[PDB]
């Protein structure tokens, strides 16, 4: 499975039009997603595809058309404001597996001239050190996610859940546990805090398939003290 | 084969 | 003639003891061909006619992994529902699920199915253009308003139209 973006980075002039390209590859045809990440904020759903058809009206004024030939799901936008850099991220849902969302490596936009909280917004610890982050949601949701997002890349799914006590696991579950104690909060564990936990991560609840609503960011570091010291 | 999972309700 | 197929799915709850049982019947015209129980001591999936024989050890094994996951669906809209009818924890109920489809000699399709029933009064249903709902009372209004809004008619669509009645013919090129 996958799905592609062709360029990680993508300038266009304030007013003129916009074109993000996307392709997947799956054997049975996908549910089909854009989300858009403005800086220092949690990804937001612009428009879904699920049947029917085949060209979409997304929020802030965005649209995509999805081609089975083609194999594609193009997004696309008439004019462009400044406010509208971000990452835009073309994302995907397997037909057996419609509520785990999958990314794609994302396209940085430069225009030029989600009742979801969790609880630490910034930690730095050292190696070794118990770490915990929260998140409490009060949608009534059932599905409940924990991914990261290394600086420069995509969201990663850790963990998710379906119902309290549910736990599922994603594509980087390695290093980390996860617990579904309440319908509203999901918490993640980092047992032994190692540096290659560094990244921003991101709780999300989901109330259909694919549809997902992003907390604010939980952004770690964790330093090996020793690395940054030359030895006398 | 049958339906995919069904939407919460 | 017409021919059709029908998916009953069936939980229920137990005073204490632990998890609901789960059914799941499918029927194809209005001849049982396939069945699921829970209290079964490997609950799995079975063959309900000769004729189903034939089919590979992984599709029975891929079916019933899917019915496993059914489950878990039940036992959380069972909870839901105690919260938006306002009833007790201690209390037992009943949810059913119907999907389905109907042609008739078209190889095409006439209608799409997907209703439920609690405690044997209707809840939702999809209506036949496969768009629009009909929600029986208030706590069924909930659910219409979020899945008109989230576009799961377009969801329950995509199997409807495709799988459901490719699979139909699949099974009545049989007997």
């Amino acid at each position: 499975q996958s799905v592609t973006q062709p360029d990680a980075r993508v300038t266009v002039s304030e007013g003129a039009s916009l074109q993000l390209r996307c392709k997947y590859s799956y054997s049975a045809t996908p549910y089909l997603f854009w989300y858009v990440q403005y800086p220092r904020q949690g990804p937001q759903m612009l428009l879904k595809y699920y049947s029917g058809d085949p060209v979409v009206q997304g929020v802030n004024g965005f649209e995509a058309e999805f081609s089975k030939s083609d194999s594609s799901f193009h997004l696309r936008k008439a004019s462009v404001h400044r406010s509208d850099s971000a990452v835009y991220f073309c994302a995907v849902s397997a037909k057996g597996t419609g509520s785990k969302l999958s990314f794609g490596k994302g396209a940085k936009l430069t225009v030029s001239p989600a009742a979801v909280t969790q609880s630490p917004r910034n930690k730095v610890t050292v190696t070794g050190e118990n770490v915990t982050l929260s998140c409490r949601q009060t949608n009534s949701h059932n599905y409940m996610y924990w991914y990261r997002q290394d600086t420069g890349h995509e969201l990663r799914l850790i963990y998710y859940s379906y119902g309290a006590g549910n736990l599922q696991i994603g594509d980087v579950p390695d290093g980390y546990k996860a617990t579904r104690t309440t319908q509203e909060d999901f918490f993640l564990t980092l047992e032994s805090a190692s540096p290659s936990q560094t990244s921003l991560y991101f709780c999300a609840s989901s109330d259909a398939p694919g549809q997902l609503y992003f907390g604010e960011g939980s952004k770690l570091t964790v330093l090996e003290l020793e690395h940054h010291h030359h030895h006398h | 084969q049958l339906s995919p999972f069904p939407f919460d309700l | 003639g017409p021919h059709s197929m029908r998916y009953y799915e069936t939980a229920t709850s137990r005073r204490g003891l632990g998890e609901p049982r789960y059914t799941s019947v499918g029927y194809v015209d209005d001849k049982e061909f396939v069945r699921f129980d829970s209290d079964a001591e490997n609950p799995r999936y079975e063959p309900q006619v000769p004729w189903m024989e034939q089919e590979g050890p992984e599709y029975w094994e891929r079916i019933t992994q899917v019915a496993k996951g059914q489950e878990q669906w039940f036992r959380v809209n069972l909870r839901t529902l105690l919260g938006y009818y306002n009833q007790s924890a201690g209390g037992t109920h009943t949810l059913q699920r119907m999907y389905g489809c109907d042609v008739g000699s078209d190889g095409r399709l006439l209608r799409g199915y997907e209703q439920f029933a609690y405690d044997g009064c209707d809840y939702i249903a999809l209506n036949e253009d496969l768009r629009t709902w009909t929600a029986a009372d208030m706590a069924a209004q909930i659910t219409r308003r979020k899945w008109e809004q989230a576009g799961a008619a377009e969801y329950y669509r995509a199997y409807l139209e495709g799988e459901c009645v490719e699979w139909l013919h699949r099974y009545l090129k049989n007997g």
